[PDB]
């Protein structure tokens, strides 16, 4: 969409996770598997919620209704009663019916960041101890396990305790070594 | 309240027995339905 993941890079979604809206699925010498992120699938329900409760809550001071009554000879008073009343039905209509369009885009093109961010979150802290693949996904220089995987995903990988393991392949995938 | 009425007339005159106290006060309105009552509890109602 507007922020190009969802539909973008990582093309379509992993029916296989069912516990969430994002996440992440890994692969390593003992696992393979998908785990959602539910803290920011969380966060992201807490705003959809909120979103709805907001619409609910502008609409009990919409225009009121109640009933009125008309002699044959005031057929014209009764029609701007109606007119009225039409006009008013034809605005809240309007309202309602665009609000709902409107906020419709912004709420597909939210869940296009949340995924995009949480991207940029791995990312950031893993620098050059990976490899940016770009269908969505990361490998590694230095091999990870799923204790390591954890740590990604919630956030605390540890850059330094890993360096110089990546680094020696970096150093060698440079065939800088290949001159001797 | 305390306001007298007085009638007059010699003639093609209906006359009240029964008049109406106002009671309760409040919201309601003359709804224009075709529908006989059934029995349930609401707290919407409209004529269909
Ligand atoms: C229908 O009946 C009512 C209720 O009895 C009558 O109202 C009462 O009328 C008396 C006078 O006849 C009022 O007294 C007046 O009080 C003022 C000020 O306190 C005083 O300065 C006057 O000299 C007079 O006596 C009394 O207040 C009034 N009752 C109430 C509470 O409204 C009434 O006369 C009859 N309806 C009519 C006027 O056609």
């Amino acid at each position: 969409g507007l922020f190009g993941a969802i539909a973008g890079f990582i093309e379509g979604g992993w029916q296989g996770m069912v516990d969430g809206w994002y996440g992440y699925h890994h692969s390593n010498e003992q696992g393979s598997g998908y785990a959602a992120d539910k803290e920011s699938t969380q966060k992201a329900i807490d705003g959809v919620t909120n979103k709805v409760n907001s619409i609910i809550d502008k609409m009990n001071t919409q225009f009121e209704a109640v009933g009125r009554e008309f002699n044959n000879l005031e057929r014209r008073i009764e029609n701007l009663n109606k007119k009225m009343e039409d006009g008013f039905l034809d605005v809240w209509t309007y309202n309602a019916e665009l609000l709902v369009l409107m906020e419709n885009e912004r709420t597909l093109d939210f869940h296009d960041s949340n995924v995009k961010n949480l991207y940029d979150k791995v990312r950031l802290q893993l620098r050059d101890n990976a490899k940016e693949l770009g269908n969505g996904c990361f490998e590694f220089y230095h091999k990870c396990d799923n204790e390591c995987m954890e740590s990604v995903r919630n956030g605390t990988y540890d850059y330094p305790q890993y360096s110089e393991e990546a680094r020696l392949k970096r150093e060698e995938i440079s065939g800088v070594r290949s001159l001797v | 309240p305390n306001d007298a009425i007085n009638f007059e007339s010699n003639g093609n005159f209906i006359a009240p027995e029964y008049a109406y106290k106002i009671v309760k006060k409040g919201d309601s309105t003359i709804m224009k339905s075709e529908l006989e009552y059934g029995n349930c509890n609401t707290k919407c109602q409209t004529p269909m």
